[PDB]
């Protein structure tokens, strides 16, 4: 009858108000994926812009199926512990995240963690970096590289070499669709600046200005 | 070790899946064909009903 | 030790001989004389819009007019598909919803995902205010599929290589079906709901039973992960669709593949499989953004749905075969008829 | 703007022309 | 059933040579990027070297770079790891893996603890 | 300013009445076979002339009367009973060399912008049919594009109706009714309404270019805002603020200075109240242009020059920054050989602007080409 359709339509109308009000909250927030009980949302808000990062803990080490949920995050935060070789173990995971079909528009913010650990490693005589990467033995620190102080050219060698590995994966494919932003671990300001930079490049791509 | 015990439980599960009967695939295939010809009238996506008793118009 | 693996190899070799001994014909060989199926023209009747992110699962009510759909925005919208009216819109605690279910009675709705908890919601609670009836925790990985057997039982597949039969009124795992070595990506309950099939990332499917809890059968043949599984409407066959871009029809008593729905131009995997009421159309969503409609017996694609702007994540036919809803990653549910 | 100008210039080029044409109408008629 | 049957692994002094081969049945070998995953006695699973569908996209760890040379022959459904000048840090169980999806540039979960499409592994000992 | 036609007809009618009141004042004509008093509808002659060369020597209603104050024309009647006659003529002779004045450029400018507005209006109804008929392009960016394209189409329509009304204001049938005295089209309020519609459609075009620039700047520099509140604000700026400075122009041009229809601009302050909001949309679009191009050259530094040039030549039509080069020329001060070329690099540019934003932001747009590819692909499987 027509009265129950009217009641159903007024319920549709009062549901559409909440979906209109939820679209405003959902488009405002930036979804991150921290990829250093099965998910740990950590909402944080810098400069009134709402982020909520998702640290996928209590999951198995087999990520080819739940990583497709995160194809519409603004950024994958990729914390790599620069020291089994667990630096090539993150090189290969970045190689598969970068070239994945669904994460091919999803940009990556790359945090090269533990640079003080790498410093006290490389100055002490525990240079495994030349044993596991012999291309470092012919490497030269670039001229567009900043040796900010507390750094002799043996830690800014290995540090920029390790981001050159990731920017060698990153600049093979994925020219305009997604971007890798390498950083050396204020840490939240870098995520915010690079998410602003991701969102700006998405908008500039929607106008063919980039 | 415990991995050998897990392999023993696996091979016992594979022993459970060995004493079952497997019919000829022609009989099961003819059962599927019999199902598709038996329910051939009451499936509107294959054989569309007229748009009178169709709720999506 | 190592010779135990050799004895298991000889046992599965005996299984292979016992399965090719019962295979002398095909499903294609008997069906050279059956009638063909025409180009299945399905126009999008309704387009349910109202989801903000990618719809990861939809599910039909058993009255075949109410459908729940979960999307990754954190929202579980119950739609009247006959009027495109939203009946409910449950906000969820975790936004990463990889599955949804509708209770066959119509009272509850499950959801679950990367939070590892199945949330069961009462739709007809006191006067209508959809609250969480039961949060079922106990899974160690993400929930991939959940399918109510009764109002009181659910079975949830997870990415901890394990399916589990729960009890909604008590909140604890009645049965725990182990045996997969990969993430169980899907499950499909039989029309009798006594057995259920469950395909996983190890390219294998497994037929269980909710009463005992041990694995009745195991189905190899796929090359990569089984993204989707669905039962033929008699409960004797089931179609698996995997990420090697094939569908395959495995029969239980035949214990092996009856047909393989592939194509040369098709390269991306089947996200969703569904059958018609007759089982004559195997609709299969794809990562090339269109649901091909395969003639299940002849194995030649009858139609293509082809309306979706993104990956067709979910695809469900009604109980009475009257319509077929395909949700997709473009956040639109399309009703095809 | 451009069409204010153009049209102003057009309209008065034609109104002055109509004034001279009216004066030519008075000489014979 | 996806079957990876590794073979050719034995014992040799440092500076020797072995030629591993994983006979791969159950899948179309040409559509998949293959892999070599070694597992040390004291550690987890280290990727060694991948090779794409054609056999011209080859990568390695630097621990094996200049010393090992993979090749696949798509007709015989085979994948080789020619080993040369072995070190005592190269003794491991060499699983020949296979990234799951076909025609994909990504190669996920190959060195995971319970990966499915990985073989049983030749123990190479020096 | 310069004289009107309606002013000339009113001056002629009052001169005609005033000199008919003196034509029958006092007749002296006691001469034999000489000319009498008459009015030739151009200049009234003396009441009696016995053969002397005395005329009024110029009438004072005519447009260029203040240019020539001199007279004494030697045009009198002879002793034949009537004036002297010319070569095969029955009209009284009079010399008209003493009261006489001293174009294709307007036709050339008109052809260019008419071709441009027709090509633009065609491309923009095709672009609106595309942006309204795909349902995957239906984002808020394309709603701001669609209102921009509708502002362009309203601009092209108002430009066509304006030129048609200028053809109807000074047609020979309209001039015939106007120097008969009453009831012209130039009196009718539909003339005033099409010349009020032209200004509103121009201002709505400039303010939808401003809304496009403001929207792009809030997308880049600012945060995410609520889509419906920002779209209700954008339609109110693009369609309502043009009313907010057109309705003052309408009422001021109606009551203060209503010379002719509202087509020529006598008082330049009253046209400044419609120019300065348009100059304000132009200025804010130039600020947004240089800020977005700085954002692009900062994004491109992370050849560079050939991609930046393509992005700049893509951004120039969308915001209307090709007006900035000649917006400050200020056609009060542009008179001469600049006033032509200014009009050229105004008019043509704005006309073909509707073409350029339809090629760039619909046809060679990658999302629209994607929708055409998928539509032809899902027709090919049929
Ligand atoms: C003002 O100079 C003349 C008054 C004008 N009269 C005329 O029509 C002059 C003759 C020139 C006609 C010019 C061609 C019009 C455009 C032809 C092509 C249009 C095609 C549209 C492209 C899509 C008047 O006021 O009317």
């Amino acid at each position: 009858q027509r009265n129950e359709e009217k009641a159903q339509r007024e319920a549709n109308k009062k549901i559409e108000k909440q979906l209109q009000k939820d679209k405003q909250v959902y488009r405002a927030t930036h979804r991150l994926l921290l990829l250093g009980s099965g998910i740990f949302e950590t909402k944080f808000q810098v400069d009134k812009v709402n982020f909520h990062m998702f640290d996928v803990g209590a999951q198995r080490d087999e990520r080819r199926k739940w990583i497709q949920c995160f194809n519409d995050v603004t950024a994958i935060i990729f914390v790599v512990a620069s020291s089994t070789n667990r630096l090539q173990a993150a090189l290969k995971l970045f190689d598969s995240i970068w070239n994945n079909k669904w994460l091919r528009d999803t940009s990556v913010i790359l945090f090269l963690n533990k640079q003080d650990l790498l410093a006290e490693k490389v100055l002490a005589g525990k240079s495994k970096i030349e044993d596991y990467f012999p291309e470092f033995a012919r490497y030269t620190t670039p001229e567009d590289a900043t040796p900010e102080p507390g750094e002799d050219p043996r830690v800014t060698r290995a540090k920029y070499f390790i981001r050159d590995e990731f920017l060698r994966i990153s600049t093979a494919s994925g020219d305009g669709r997604h971007y890798c932003y390498p950083h050396f671990t204020e840490n939240i300001r870098r995520v915010f600046n690079d998410c602003r930079d991701i969102i700006q490049r998405m908008h500039l791509r929607q106008y063919e200005l980039l | 070790t415990a991995s050998i015990a897990q392999a023993r439980k696996l091979v016992e599960q594979l022993k459970m899946e060995a004493n079952i009967d497997r019919i000829k695939v022609s009989k099961a295939a003819a059962d599927l064909m019999a199902y598709c010809e038996a329910h051939a009238k009451e499936d509107p996506l294959l054989t569309p009903v007229p748009a009178s008793e169709n709720p999506f118009r | 030790l190592d010779q135990l693996r050799q004895e298991a190899e000889q046992l599965k070799n005996q299984i292979r001989d016992a399965r090719k001994a019962c295979a002398d014909a095909t499903l294609s060989q008997i069906t050279n004389n059956i009638d063909p199926v025409g180009r299945i023209q399905m126009r999008t009747r309704r387009t349910l819009r109202g989801h903000l992110a990618k719809i990861y699962a939809m599910h039909w009510g058993t009255d075949s007019r109410l459908l729940v759909s979960a999307s990754q925005d954190g929202k579980l919208i119950i739609w009247d598909s006959y009027t495109t009216n939203k009946v409910h819109a449950i906000p969820l605690r975790s936004s990463w919803v990889m599955t949804c279910a509708y209770a066959p009675s119509g009272n509850y709705v499950a959801c679950g995902g990367l939070d590892n908890i199945c949330s069961i919601y009462n739709l007809k609670t006191r006067e209508g205010n959809v609250r969480v009836s039961r949060e079922l925790a106990g899974h160690t990985g993400y929930l991939s599929c959940c399918r109510f057997l009764d109002d009181n039982q659910i079975v949830t597949s997870s990415g901890d290589t394990t399916c589990a039969l729960w009890d909604i009124e008590t909140g604890q795992q009645t049965t725990t079906f182990t045996g997969h070595t990969g993430d169980v990506m899907s499950l499909s309950l039989a029309p009798d709901t006594r057995l259920f099939v469950s395909g996983a990332c190890d390219a294998s499917a497994k037929l269980w039973d909710v009463r005992e809890g041990m694995c009745r059968q195991t189905f190899t043949g796929h090359e990569s992960d089984i993204n989707a599984i669905c039962f033929f409407p008699n409960g004797n066959a089931f179609a698996t669709g995997s990420d090697d871009a094939t569908c395959r029809l495995f029969d239980l008593r035949a214990d092996q593949e009856l047909m393989t729905y592939s194509h040369d131009n098709i390269i991306c995997g089947i996200t969703s499989v569904s059958f018609s009421k007759s089982g004559r159309l195997l609709l299969a969503g794809y990562d090339d953004f269109n649901c091909n409609v395969w003639d299940a017996l002849k194995a030649d694609r009858a139609g293509v749905l082809a309306g979706h702007d993104n990956r067709v994540s979910c695809l469900g036919v009604t109980d009475d075969g009257m319509a077929v809803a395909t949700g997709s990653w473009d956040s639109f549910l399309k009703i095809w008829n | 703007h451009a069409q204010g100008t153009f049209t102003s210039d057009k309209s008065k080029y034609l109104d002055e022309r109509a004034a001279q044409d009216f004066v030519q109408w008075l000489l014979d008629g | 059933q996806v079957q990876l049957q590794e073979s050719g692994g034995g014992l040799v002094q440092p500076g020797g040579s072995l030629r591993l081969s994983c006979a791969a049945s159950g899948f179309t070998f040409s559509n998949y990027k293959m892999n070599w995953v070694r597992q040390a006695p004291g550690k987890g699973l280290e990727w060694v070297s991948d090779i794409s569908q054609s056999g011209a996209s080859i990568s390695y760890t630097g621990s094996v770079k200049g010393r090992f040379t993979i090749s696949r022959d798509n007709a015989k459904n085979t994948l080789y790891l020619q080993m040369n000048s072995l070190k005592p840090e190269d003794t491991a169980v060499y699983y020949c893996a296979r990234c799951p999806a076909p025609f994909t540039r990504d190669c996920f979960d190959v060195t995971s603890t319970t990966y499915a499409y990985r073989g049983q592994g030749t123990q190479v000992t020096v | 300013a310069t004289v009107s036609l309606w002013e000339t007809v009113q001056k002629w009618r009052e001169y005609r009445r005033q000199c008919q009141r003196s034509l029958t004042e006092d007749p002296p004509p006691a001469t034999d076979l000489f000319c009498n008093r008459t009015f030739d509808e151009y200049a009234c002659w003396p009441d009696g002339e016995p053969g002397s060369f005395v005329n009024v020597s110029c009438p004072w209603y005519l447009p260029w009367a203040s240019s020539v104050p001199q007279g004494h024309v030697y045009r009198f009647c002879t002793a034949e009973g009537l004036w002297l006659q010319k070569d095969n003529s029955s009209l009284p002779w009079r010399d008209l060399s003493e009261c006489e004045e001293s174009e294709e450029q307007l036709l050339f400018l008109y052809i260019i912008y008419t071709v441009g507005y027709a090509l633009s209006f065609s491309a923009l109804v095709i672009a609106s049919a595309i942006l309204l008929g795909f349902r995957h392009l239906h984002c808020t960016r394309n709603y701001i594009h669609l209102n921009l394209f509708a502002s362009f189409i309203l601009r092209a329509l108002s430009v066509f109706i304006k030129d048609a009304a200028l053809k109807w204001m000074y047609s020979t049938a309209a001039q015939q009714h106007q120097w008969d005295g009453l009831l012209s089209y130039q009196d009718s309020l539909s003339c005033r309404l099409v010349f009020l519609l032209m200004q509103y459609c121009v201002a709505a075009n400039y303010y939808w270019l401003l809304v496009e620039g403001v929207y792009l700047y809030t997308l880049l520099a600012f945060s995410v805002l609520s889509e419906q509140w920002i779209f209700r604000l954008y339609v109110s700026i693009g369609w309502g603020v043009p009313l907010l400075f057109v309705v003052p122009w309408g009422i001021v041009k109606y009551l203060y200075e209503d010379e002719g229809c509202w087509t020529r601009n006598s008082n330049m302050n009253y046209w400044l109240i419609i120019r300065l909001p348009i100059l304000f949309a132009i200025g804010v679009n130039f600020l947004i242009f240089v800020r977005v191009i700085c954002i692009v050259v900062s994004k491109l530094k992370a050849d560079i020059k050939c991609r930046l040039a393509k992005s700049t030549l893509t951004l120039i039509p969308l915001l209307g920054t090709h007006e900035v080069i000649f917006a400050f020329v200020m056609d009060e001060h542009a008179r001469g050989t600049l006033r032509f070329i200014k009009l050229f690099t105004e008019l043509s540019f704005t006309s073909f602007q509707g073409l350029m934003v339809a090629i760039l932001y619909c046809f060679v747009n990658n999302e629209v080409q994607l929708e055409f590819r998928k539509s032809w692909e899902r027709w090919r499987l049929e």
